[PDB]
RNA sequence: GCGGCGCGCCUGCUACACCGGACCGCAGGCGUCCCACGGCGGGCUCAGCGAGGACGGAGACCUCCCGCGGAGCAGAAGGGC
């Protein structure tokens, strides 16, 4: 249940910079030698300011084409569309779930149903 | 404003139940899990009748149960409330003041997960008794207990709340 | 020679033939991240019968495995470098390997993901070779609920 | 009349409240089975009404509670426990 040395609430309130030092290579270099794009960066402040301003049950759950943006600890607690190549997949991010791409939790494939 | 001291509530006993069809040796494997926790030999209950959905065939051992009481009862049940985050569903209390909960993982109770011992889920049920209930079980003078002295579920939820500080 | 066959530790029998080194990577395999980077040396003899090894040498060996960092083994040899738990670098021993595997697989199920579906459905994960390569045994995408 | 066997035997009827009462009259069985399905002593309460409890639902287990027998006693049925 505890994630990367932080309890669920601590990591939830921890900044993106805080969880970044102890993380996987792709995650560390995502911002370490790189950063984020301006489109990717804007999307963060299109749910962030909504996740922190709940007036009741969320009326947003916005549908976003952007998919492989590594999820941020703060964005935990909300459902993101994580568009697969056709239809949006509603995804609620678990606090231990953070530290990996929103791509991993979204299914664009058929599970099985063949073998004929 | 004082209840008689016999009107207190005591955990008479705790039952421990598994239902591993019969498989090839699974019931024996659960015997190991029960033996360490209760320090007692679990007795193998038996299947009644033969059914299609499960593999019981009127003679396959289908379940293992041990009844634990006193100091052991408190600790084994306290384990069960911590692992159930001090939360229990409200309807679990029954008509005779008996309540139960479910325990995923024989390992979650602090037993080490083993390749040799596969995870076996068990379930619990704790029987609450008001001192003076012997009138129902003694070989001589066996007569039913009176209405007041029987634990009503509302009174027992209060004893569970007082005993473990649980919430529903 | 007091070869002393068996000398089992960690609930895993060893041999009077195995050299002191293969004896740990051969402790069920599970329980020893090997390549013998530190195993080759440790404090134990390089090439002798593994039963002959004295208990005191075995006990010091048990201690080096118990605290790898104290021995001076670099973190890269150890398996769990960052930990998704309390985030503390740790070695894996025999029982914890399959407990941690449950931790890795059951976490996968609770945090539903393509990497979990590619394990609950038993499809090989990552390779995407469930197309024309592994007729082998029938561990391939089949299906037939109705 | 050999199509049936009431040609030996048993249960419940028919049977007309002691008993005895007919019929190719009805509703059925018997020709076996079991050294435990026997004898005895001890313990025990059963089918189930509920109300609860990982998976677990018509349904499998484990709990209490109320449980006059509503259970099972090798097979016909009727007593009996």
């Amino acid at each position: 249940p505890n994630f990367r040395g932080v309890e669920v609430e601590k990591l939830a309130t921890m900044k993106i910079t805080d969880i970044l030092p102890k993380l996987n290579a792709r995650c560390r270099r995502r911002i370490g030698k790189h950063g984020l794009s301006m489109k990717h960066l804007r999307f963060v402040n299109k749910l962030r300011l909504r996740r922190a301003a709940q007036p009741s049950q969320k009326p947003k759950i916005v549908r976003t084409h952007l998919r492989d943006m590594i999820i941020f600890p703060e964005m935990i607690g909300m459902t993101v569309s994580v568009y697969n190549g056709r239809q949006f997949i509603p995804v609620e991010i678990k606090p231990p779930m953070v530290g990996r791409a929103l791509r991993e939790y979204s299914m664009s494939y058929k599970i099985v149903s063949h073998g004929k | 404003e004082s209840e008689n001291p016999m009107r207190r509530i005591r955990i008479e006993k705790l039952v421990l139940n598994i239902c591993i069809g019969g498989e090839g040796d699974a019931l024996t494997k659960a015997a190991k899990v029960l033996q360490q926790l209760t320090d007692q030999e679990p007795t193998f209950s038996k299947s009644r009748l033969t059914i299609r959905g499960f593999g019981i065939r009127r003679g396959q051992k289908i379940s293992t149960h041990v009844t634990v009481r006193g100091e052991k009862a408190r600790e084994i049940i306290e384990r069960g409330l911590r692992v159930k985050n001090f939360e229990l569903p409200y309807s679990c209390f029954s008509t005779t003041g008996n309540f139960g909960f479910g325990i995923t993982e024989h390992i979650d109770l602090g037993i080490k997960y083993d390749p040799s011992m596969g995870i076996y889920g068990m379930d619990f049920y704790v029987v609450l008794s008001r001192p003076g209930f012997r009138v129902n079980k003694r070989r001589a003078q066996q007569q039913h207990v009176g209405a007041s002295h029987k634990i009503t579920p509302d009174e027992a939820r209060a004893w569970v709340e007082r005993e473990f500080e649980v919430v529903y | 020679n007091d070869y002393r066959d068996l000398l089992r530790m960690f609930n895993t029998n060893i041999q009077g033939k195995v050299v002191l080194e293969c004896a740990l990577v051969g402790i069920k395999g599970i329980g020893r991240r090997f390549a013998n980077v530190a195993l080759k040396k440790a404090n134990i003899d390089v090439h002798k019968r593994a039963g002959e090894l004295t208990a005191a040498e075995e006990d010091a060996l048990m201690k080096v495995l118990e605290d790898p960092l104290s021995h001076g083994i670099p973190a890269w040899m150890l398996n769990r470098n960052n930990d998704f738990e309390s985030g503390k670098d740790m070695h894996i021993l025999v029982n914890t390997i399959a407990s941690t595997h449950r931790a890795d697989l059951e976490r996968l199920r609770k945090t539903r993901c393509e990497r979990g579906v590619r394990h609950h459905h038993n499809l090989k994960v990552r390779g995407q070779h469930t197309k024309s390569t592994g007729r082998r045994g029938h561990v391939v995408g089949v299906q037939r609920k109705k």
